[PDB]
């Protein structure tokens, strides 16, 4: 046992993991071995999903996250969201689960089994977290792996079989796409579009072809910026801008991922595009809207003159204006006016939601998309009992859109949380005082008093 | 089945502590 | 000299792994009897002809919803002895009749007061001065004045907390409703106790952790402390001035900055068992009068006080009901307060 | 209001640029032993 | 040195009275404007219509408020998550009666507060401290981010957002418990646990080290004279802190190590505010309390109520009455 | 569900997510093994 | 005789039994009383 | 060497004794069906 | 066939749960390691095989 | 009158802050 313990490491057992900071055979291991523990859990959760999977039920009614992940890139899927074929489901499953042995294996074996360290085994695979060059160069081959990625979902749009859209004309379904946008003005577009209501920043995505050249441009720009990392080496006002050290780079990421895991809280929650209502549930917003549509729908088929109609404020019961003067649905949902969704846009035309359309051109199964989402609004209690706090036991729900959020919210801050224990330890260490002041040297006792 | 699952359980659940226990006993590099 | 008082003495103060004392006469049997009390009450005794509530494990609560409750609001005060003329040395009626509730709240009451007994002792024996008994009669004002004040100056002990973690909840929201208890200034300082504490003692932990001294190689720095070291562990000079740049002002002597966190939640429990007395009479910060007066002559006149007041009274029309079963309110759909829709 | 979005708009501007900037100017040198 | 060079030197001055910093930089301007905007606002604005329902409510001590009532009132419902900065009003008067103040106000303050946290790392590099008192200040900042950003992202308006102001809390809290059932969700438990436990901690930690003062002062002048600042030895016996508190529960409860003790100190109310940050930021997104409403059901099927339908039928009466114009239909969705 | 041909190993399918947590815990039984040393 | 069984052994299997028990305290929650059905 | 019955060796089963009798009850409680 | 397919997939669980535990002793422990290497290297080809077996038999019993 | 009394309560203690940062007792270090 090589600095095993605390003495010969500094590090206590519970701070175990940074004893491998200076050991990068073992430290891959660490690595391999959890990105395993990943894969594993795709695999084997696909799995369980699939055999409690009941396929005439809506997913959303079953607690699940991954299958709609399949569905979505139009996997086991056909109109309307309908499951044609679980098959898909269980490959993905299988694969994953297989994949992870061979993770875990090769994982295992560099932590206990192989080199220690990789540096006098290997001048390529060893590495000095100091080497500015050789940290940029591993950079680089990640970000061809990534650009890559990026364009395996193109792929699939593309060239197999297409992903499923729920605003396809006519209704929802699997759709190939055969015009992906590549103007940089559409995509790049959406990064300065405010985060705020009515713009929602990237989150505003709501149409495949956006998505798709999206992640063309993506997958190029991180190639080519992958390629320039492995040839150069970073500049001057870049070497001097930045801490160089492993815990100073683990800080980086962990910033970056916290900052993502706060953007997928929002995707999940507010963007029905690339998470499908047919498979997550409705959002908050769309559940809202819904129930508004029903009661508009049942007391104008009463007699209501629902354009007409004041509500106890003065305002229009079921229909109002917007700040801004569109036509939009009323009481407390007035606040959800930005949505858009495939069952609603048919009575939406240049002025907002069109009277004349209200009137005579609803339709059956917009009826029903709304009773539907009105009654899955993702609320519900941590024990899984669907609906307003409350309500009394029976129905057995949580939405997934509420699972995906609250999860990846508590993840995303723990993860800012670990950014700032990181930088500020990385800036210290780099600096030379991580283990406190030094009594002979105390900095504070140099300067002059502040009065 | 609740038992069929319960053993399942049990025995992956043993195979963790049984390695530390195997290793343990031979020596071995912990 | 050296008689058998002296020689029970000895016994009572050996250096054991649980001092025992003079102390431990009172508080190991109260102690151990409260907390006997409520587990065995929770687990297996109903509250059904106390409350019409189930109350334990065996009924099918759960942790969040088990309870020792209190007796049904006929027993008025009644000390509810296992021997006296309700439960008439009948354990099974005793139990029914609420009898573990008064049996809990007594012992605890004579529990605390044997373990702020034993601070005493303790630091008498050490040769330490006794603030850490002092700090403890907070909580002392806080379990007298809620367990035993409250309801005493209620009809009942009906109206005192139930043993409980959701029955604790209930009593929140109770207060809430009915002596709108947020609004008191008494309860006000008691927050400003309790969070500035927590807030003290977050800030003074974390600084001290921030301006240790470096007395050792390790990373890890928890080992570079002796208990017997003369110096100290951390620079107060350097926290001094780091607080004083970040925030203004900054602790610059130490033993101040330990007595003030004595002080601060301390005298906040101390405020909130001053309301609380004041709530056993009704004796509420309820409304402000200015406010009723302007309201009820301008309809257009809208604060978050008033708003606040239409909460509570939907609390005690849609809890009074099934939370005061004793009353046998039936309140027709129609009286319901009720807004629009919902 | 046009004005006074212009006027914040430089305002916020002007700061902004001062953080980057000013973090940008061999931070981690700013310490009082280790300076890099 | 040229204008920026010693311009970057005075910012980043250890010298300095108030430690300015680059976070201060931005910090200093954000908490000023929102400093400024709240105090004018609470003293003098007039009513907002917070609920877009054209009723205002008064939040200002001109407008019929005392400290008490008083509060910068939420902006209106009818913007939900839009941006309402001055120059989208078509004048001050509607910013006013839409409550734009509040959206100024949190904006400013939460930058700030960020900033402030920055800046908190910031001078503790300057000084050759360790770094992580801004990372205790992340609970408190949490939270503050919880109540006033997460939680109306979340339902879809700043409406829903802690108003500025004392009842106005309340009146969250309790719209809060009727909506999510927030005393039945772990996260606010152990809230609550780091914030009793905290105080708890506090008034322990207070006491043990007042009572091992070492006697180095008269019965007539204040022991705090005992101690003076930037004096090397140790002010208390900590091994007689030890040997109290060791024997009031048992030995192996009570801490020698007084880095061990303070980092407990710290973690304690810290961890558990963070989680009660994270309540509130995941009862956004309406993953509510425990609901065991009608849980307990007799041999026939007679529903048995516990005290968990006791909180219940106490909820129904706040969410009754709540807002009581703002609903139309039969379910509060958000 | 799982297709026909594997409805035997489904009691073992679902227990196998849970797998990772036992990861977690494991190494808590090998740091007591080595006395967290 | 103190100290041949390993105190990680003792711990291990200690702690599992406390996870057997809870879980089934939690097992109960959707069983029988108290399961709401 | 070492006495086996002290004080502490009975404030240990105080707790001890109950607690396991307790558990085993509750354990028998979730099979109780209405 | 099913009875191939099933008895195969039972050998693939099995062998799995053998070097779950044996791949990690063997990579840990001191003596017989040279018996050890050859009975893994051994493992992971009959566990690949196994798999792909599984794989195609799926096919003609589903 | 009671607006008054509040803001004038208020600007003292902002006046006290004032005082407490800038005209403090300074901290001088001694043994
Ligand atoms: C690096 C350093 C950065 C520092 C710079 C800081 C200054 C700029 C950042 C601003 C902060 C964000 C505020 C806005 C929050 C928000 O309303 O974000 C929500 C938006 C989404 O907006 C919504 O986007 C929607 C898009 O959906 C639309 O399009 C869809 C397409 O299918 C659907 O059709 C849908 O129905 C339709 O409405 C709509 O436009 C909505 O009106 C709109 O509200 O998310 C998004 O843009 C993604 C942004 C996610 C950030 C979430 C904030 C978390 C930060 C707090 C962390 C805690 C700190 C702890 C300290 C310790
Ligand atoms: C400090 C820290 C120290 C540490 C704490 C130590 C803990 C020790 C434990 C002591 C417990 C005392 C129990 C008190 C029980 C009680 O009071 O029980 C109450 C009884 C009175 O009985 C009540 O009397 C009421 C009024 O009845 C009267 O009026 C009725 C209607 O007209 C009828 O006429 C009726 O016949 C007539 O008796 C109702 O009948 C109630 O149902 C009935 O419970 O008084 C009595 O026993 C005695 C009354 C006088 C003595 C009071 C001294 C102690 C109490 C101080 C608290 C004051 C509360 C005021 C609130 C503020
Ligand atoms: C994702 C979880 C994770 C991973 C991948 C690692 C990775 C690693 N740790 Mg860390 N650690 C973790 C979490 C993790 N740790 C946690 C939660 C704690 C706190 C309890 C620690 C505390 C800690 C300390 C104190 C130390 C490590 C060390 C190490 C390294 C050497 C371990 C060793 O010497 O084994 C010895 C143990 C054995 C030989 C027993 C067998 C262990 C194997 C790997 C079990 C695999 C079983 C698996 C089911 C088999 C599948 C095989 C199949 C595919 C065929 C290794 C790279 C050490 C180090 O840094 O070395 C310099 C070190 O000192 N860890
Ligand atoms: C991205 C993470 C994620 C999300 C969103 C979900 C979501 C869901 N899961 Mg999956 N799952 C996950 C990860 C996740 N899971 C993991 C890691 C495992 C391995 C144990 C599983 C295995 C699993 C099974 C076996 C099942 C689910 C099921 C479900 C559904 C119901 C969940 C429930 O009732 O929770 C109840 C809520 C809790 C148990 C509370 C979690 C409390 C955690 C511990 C708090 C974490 C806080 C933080 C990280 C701690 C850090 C401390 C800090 C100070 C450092 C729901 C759709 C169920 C389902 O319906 O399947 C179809 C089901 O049976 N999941
Ligand atoms: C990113 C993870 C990673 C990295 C950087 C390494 C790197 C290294 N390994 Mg380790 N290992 C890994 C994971 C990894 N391995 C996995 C998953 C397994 C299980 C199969 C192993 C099992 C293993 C063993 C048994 C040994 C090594 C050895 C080595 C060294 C020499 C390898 C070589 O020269 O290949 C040269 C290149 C090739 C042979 C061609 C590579 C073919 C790949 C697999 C094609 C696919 C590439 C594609 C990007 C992968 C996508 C997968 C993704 C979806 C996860 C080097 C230090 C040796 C050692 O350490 O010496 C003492 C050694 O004996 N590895
Ligand atoms: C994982 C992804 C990744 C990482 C970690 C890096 C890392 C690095 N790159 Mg590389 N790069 C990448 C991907 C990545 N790159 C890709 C995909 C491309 C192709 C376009 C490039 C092209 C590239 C070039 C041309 C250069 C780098 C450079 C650098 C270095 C310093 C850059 C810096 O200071 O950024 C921080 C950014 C700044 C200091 C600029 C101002 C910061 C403003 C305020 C950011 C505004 C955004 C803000 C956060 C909020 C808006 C939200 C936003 C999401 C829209 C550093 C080693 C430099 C280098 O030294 O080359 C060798 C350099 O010149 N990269
Ligand atoms: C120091 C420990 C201690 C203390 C302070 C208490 C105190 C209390 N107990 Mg608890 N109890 C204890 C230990 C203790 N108990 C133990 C060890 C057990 C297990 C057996 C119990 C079991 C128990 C039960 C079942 C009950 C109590 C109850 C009570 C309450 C009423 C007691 C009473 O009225 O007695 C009056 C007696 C005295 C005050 C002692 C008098 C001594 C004097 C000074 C001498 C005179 C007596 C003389 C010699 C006798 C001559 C009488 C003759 C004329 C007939 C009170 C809160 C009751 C309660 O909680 O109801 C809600 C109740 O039902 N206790
Ligand atoms: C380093 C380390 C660690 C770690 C480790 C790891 C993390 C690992 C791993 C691992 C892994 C990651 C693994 C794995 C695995 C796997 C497997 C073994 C598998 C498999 C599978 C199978 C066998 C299958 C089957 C099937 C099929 C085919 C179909 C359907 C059904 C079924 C499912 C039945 C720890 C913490 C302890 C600590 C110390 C050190
Ligand atoms: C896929 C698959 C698989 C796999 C597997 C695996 C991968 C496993 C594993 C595993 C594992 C990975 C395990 C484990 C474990 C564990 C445990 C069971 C634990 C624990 C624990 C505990 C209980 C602890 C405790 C403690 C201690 C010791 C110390 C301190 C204190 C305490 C008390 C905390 C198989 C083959 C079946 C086949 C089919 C498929
Ligand atoms: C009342 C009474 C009495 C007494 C009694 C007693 C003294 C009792 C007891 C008792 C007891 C003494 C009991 C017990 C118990 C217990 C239990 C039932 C337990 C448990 C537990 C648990 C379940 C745990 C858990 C947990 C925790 C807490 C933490 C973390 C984790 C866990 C989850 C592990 C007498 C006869 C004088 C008379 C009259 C009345
Ligand atoms: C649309 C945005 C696109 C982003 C494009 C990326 C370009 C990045 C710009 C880098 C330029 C910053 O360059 C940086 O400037 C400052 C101020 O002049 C320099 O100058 C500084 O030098 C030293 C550094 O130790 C300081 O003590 C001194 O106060 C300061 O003058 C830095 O040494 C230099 O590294
Ligand atoms: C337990 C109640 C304590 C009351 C103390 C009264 C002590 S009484 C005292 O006791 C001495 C020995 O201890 C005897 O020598 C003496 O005769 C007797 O009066
Ligand atoms: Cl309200
Ligand atoms: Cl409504
Ligand atoms: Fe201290
Ligand atoms: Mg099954
Ligand atoms: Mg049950």
């Amino acid at each position: 046992a090589t600095n095993r313990d605390q003495e010969s490491s500094g590090f206590a057992w519970w701070a175990g993991n940074a004893r491998l900071i200076n050991l990068s055979g073992k430290l891959l291991g660490a690595h391999v071995a959890h990105a395993g523990l990943i894969v594993f859990w795709a695999g084997a959760m696909t799995l369980f999903e699939l055999a409690h999977f009941i396929p005439e039920k809506p997913m959303y009614e079953q607690g699940l996250i991954l299958i709609p992940h399949i569905a979505t890139l139009g996997w086991g899927v056909g109109p309307g969201g309908e499951v044609v074929d679980t098959f898909p489901f269980f490959v993905v499953g299988v694969v994953h689960l297989i994949s992870s042995a061979v993770l875990g294996f090769g994982g295992v074996y560099h932590a206990i089994r192989g080199p220690e360290t990789l540096e006098e085994y290997s001048s390529f695979f060893g590495y000095d977290w100091k080497d500015k060059n050789k940290m940029t160069t591993i950079l680089g081959f990640h970000l061809i792996v990534l650009g890559i990625g990026a364009l395996l979902l193109v792929a699939k749009a593309m060239f197999f079989g297409g992903l499923y859209d729920t605003w396809a004309p006519g209704g929802g379904d699997v759709r190939v796409i055969t015009n992906p946008t590549l103007d940089p003005r559409v995509i790049f577009g959406y990064l300065l579009k405010s985060p705020f209501g009515g713009e929602g920043w990237i989150v505003s995505v709501n149409n495949l072809e956006d998505v798709v050249g999206g992640h063309i441009w993506i997958g190029l720009i991180c190639i080519a910026g992958g390629i320039w990392h492995i040839l150069t080496t970073p500049f001057g006002w870049a070497r001097r801008a930045f801490i160089w050290s492993g815990e100073a780079y683990l800080s980086y990421s962990l910033g970056a991922l916290s900052m993502m895991g706060f953007i997928a809280t929002c995707f999940v929650w507010f963007n029905n595009t690339v998470y499908p209502s047919e498979f997550y549930g409705p959002t908050g917003p769309e559940a809202s809207q819904a129930q508004a549509m029903t009661f508009l729908i049942r007391d104008q088929k009463l007699g209501a003159n629902v354009g007409s109609a004041q509500g106890p404020t003065g305002l229009g019961k079921y229909l109002m204006r917007s700040p801004t003067g569109e036509i939009i649905f009323g009481g407390e949902t007035m606040r959800f006016w930005d949505f858009r969704g495939p069952w609603l846009e048919p009575l939406r035309g240049p002025n907002g939601l069109d009277l004349n359309k209200i009137k005579n051109d609803i339709q059956p199964w917009q009826e029903r998309r709304a009773a539907e989402y009105m009654t899955h609004a993702p609320l519900g209690s941590l024990n899984s009992v669907g609906g307003v706090a409350t309500e009394i036991n029976s129905v057995n729900f949580v939405s997934p859109r509420s699972w995906l959020a609250t999860s990846h919210f508590v993840l995303a801050f723990f993860f800012l949380v670990g950014h700032l224990w990181h930088a500020g330890r990385a800036r210290a260490a780099a600096a030379g005082f991580e283990k406190g002041i030094d009594r002979e040297s105390e900095p504070v006792l140099s300067m002059p008093s502040l009065d | 089945e609740v038992i069929a699952q319960l053993t399942m359980i049990a025995m992956i659940g043993i195979a963790g502590p049984m390695i530390i226990f195997l290793l343990a006993v031979r020596r071995g590099n912990l | 000299e050296r008689g058998w008082f002296d020689i029970l003495d000895d016994w009572l103060k050996r250096d054991r792994f649980v001092f025992v004392g003079w102390s431990g006469i009172l508080l190991f049997p109260c102690a151990y009897l409260a907390l006997g009390g409520w587990l065995t009450g929770t687990t297996f005794v109903t509250s059904w002809y106390t409350h019409g509530l189930a109350s334990s494990y065996l009924e099918g609560c759960n942790f969040l919803t088990v309870a020792v409750s209190t007796p049904a609001n006929s027993m008025g005060h009644s000390l509810l002895l296992l021997w006296g003329p309700e439960a008439q040395g009948d354990f099974t009626r005793w139990c029914q009749l609420g009898g573990l509730w008064t049996f809990i709240a007594l012992h605890g009451a004579f529990g605390l007061i044997g373990f702020m007994l034993r601070q005493f002792e303790i630091a008498r024996l050490v040769g330490v001065r006794p603030y850490n008994a002092i700090a403890f009669s907070a909580p002392i004002a806080v379990f007298v004045s809620v367990f035993l004040i409250y309801p005493l100056g209620q009809s009942s002990w009906f109206f005192a907390p139930s043993f409980g973690v959701a029955a604790i909840f209930r009593f929140l929201l109770f207060f809430q409703g009915f002596h709108n208890w947020t609004l008191n200034p008494f309860h006000m300082m008691g927050v400003a106790g309790v969070l500035g504490g927590a807030l003290l003692c977050a800030i003074h932990g974390a600084t001290v952790e921030n301006t240790l001294f470096q007395d050792g190689e390790g990373a890890s720095t928890f080992r570079a402390f002796n208990p017997t070291q003369a110096e100290e562990t951390y620079s107060m000079v350097t926290a001094n001035r780091f607080w004083s740049q970040i925030f203004g002002i900054a602790f610059s002597n130490k033993r101040w900055l330990h007595f003030f966190m004595l002080f601060v939640p301390v005298t906040g429990l101390w405020m909130s068992a001053i309301g609380v007395v004041g709530l056993a009479l009704n004796l509420r910060s309820y409304d402000f009068i200015s406010q009723e007066i302007r309201a009820a002559e301008d309809p257009e006149f809208e604060t978050f006080y008033t708003k606040n007041l239409l909460l509570n009274e939907g609390i005690r029309a849609w809890m009074a009901p099934q939370d005061q079963p004793h009353e046998n309110f039936v309140f027709p759909e129609e009286v319901l307060p009720r807004g629009n829709a919902l | 209001m046009e004005t006074l979005k212009i006027t914040v708009y430089i305002v916020v501007t002007f700061f902004v640029l001062l953080f980057v900037f000013g973090f940008l100017s061999g931070d981690p040198a700013r310490n009082p032993k280790r300076k890099d | 040195a040229n204008l920026w060079e010693r311009f970057c030197n005075w910012v980043t001055s250890t010298d300095n009275r108030l430690y300015v910093g680059w976070f201060g930089v931005i910090m200093i301007p954000t908490l000023l404007a929102a400093t400024i905007c709240f105090v004018i606002a609470f003293i003098a604005a007039p009513p907002v219509d917070i609920d877009g329902i054209r009723e205002p409510v008064s939040g200002s001590l001109l407008y019929g408020n005392n400290i008490i009532t008083g509060a910068v009132v939420p902006s209106s419902n009818a913007i939900g998550l839009h941006f309402y900065p001055i120059w989208e009003a078509a004048s001050l008067d509607e910013w006013l009666y839409n409550g734009g103040p509040y959206q100024l106000i949190i904006f400013h303050f939460l930058l700030g507060a960020s900033c402030y946290m920055g800046r908190q790392w910031e001078l503790s590099y300057r000084l050759g401290m360790r770094p992580w008192i801004c990372v205790a200040y992340s609970a408190p900042l949490a939270s503050a981010f919880a109540v006033f950003l997460i939680y109306p992202i979340g339902q879809g308006s700043f409406s829903d957002g802690m108003p500025l102001g004392i009842s106005g809390t309340f009146n969250f809290m309790i719209v809060f418990q009727a909506e999510h059932n927030i005393l039945m969700h772990p996260f606010h438990q152990l809230g609550v646990a780091g914030v009793f436990g905290g105080a708890l901690f506090c008034a322990m930690h207070g006491s043990l080290v007042t009572s091992s003062l070492i006697r180095e002062t008269t019965e007539t002048e204040s022991a705090n004279y005992g101690y003076k600042f930037g004096q090397e030895e140790e002010t208390y016996n900590i091994v007689a802190a030890h040997g109290y508190f060791g024997r009031l529960i048992f030995q192996y409860a009570s801490f020698n190590n007084s880095r061990s003790l303070h980092f407990f100190l710290a973690a304690w109310p810290v961890v558990g505010v963070w989680f009660a940050a994270l309540g509130i930021s995941t009862m956004a997104f309406n993953l509510n309390g425990f609901n065991f409403n009608h849980s307990v059901i007799d041999a026939k099927g007679n529903v048995i109520n516990t005290w968990a339908d006791i909180i219940n039928r106490a909820n129904l009466g706040m969410e009754v009455m709540h807002e009581r114009n703002a609903h139309n239909f039969p379910l509060d969705l958000a | 569900k799982l297709p026909e041909a594997y409805a035997i190993f489904d009691p073992l399918v679902d227990v196998l997510p849970v797998i990772p947590v036992l990861f977690l815990a494991l190494a808590f039984v090998w740091q007591a093994a080595v006395g967290f040393r | 005789e103190g100290g041949r069984i390993p105190l990680w052994i003792v711990a291990t299997v200690a702690g599992m039994g406390v996870i057997v028990i809870v879980g089934l305290f939690f097992y109960g929650a959707y069983a029988g009383l108290g399961s709401s059905l | 060497s070492y006495p086996i019955f002290t004080v502490r060796w009975v404030a240990v089963h105080t707790l001890a004794v109950p607690t396991i009798f307790f558990l085993g009850a509750i354990a028998a409680m979730q099979f109780i069906q209405r | 066939m099913t009875i191939l397919f099933q008895l195969a997939l039972a050998a693939l669980v099995i062998l799995s749960f053998v070097m779950v535990i044996g791949v990690p002793v063997a990579y840990a422990s001191p003596q017989d390691w040279d018996r050890s290497k050859q009975l893994i290297f051994l493992g992971s080809g009959l566990w690949i095989a196994l798999v792909l077996v599984v794989g195609v038999l799926n096919f003609f019993v589903v | 009158m009671e607006t008054i009394t509040y803001v004038f309560i208020f600007a003292c203690i902002i006046a006290l802050f004032f005082f407490a940062i800038f005209f403090r007792e300074p901290p001088r270090i001694t043994k």
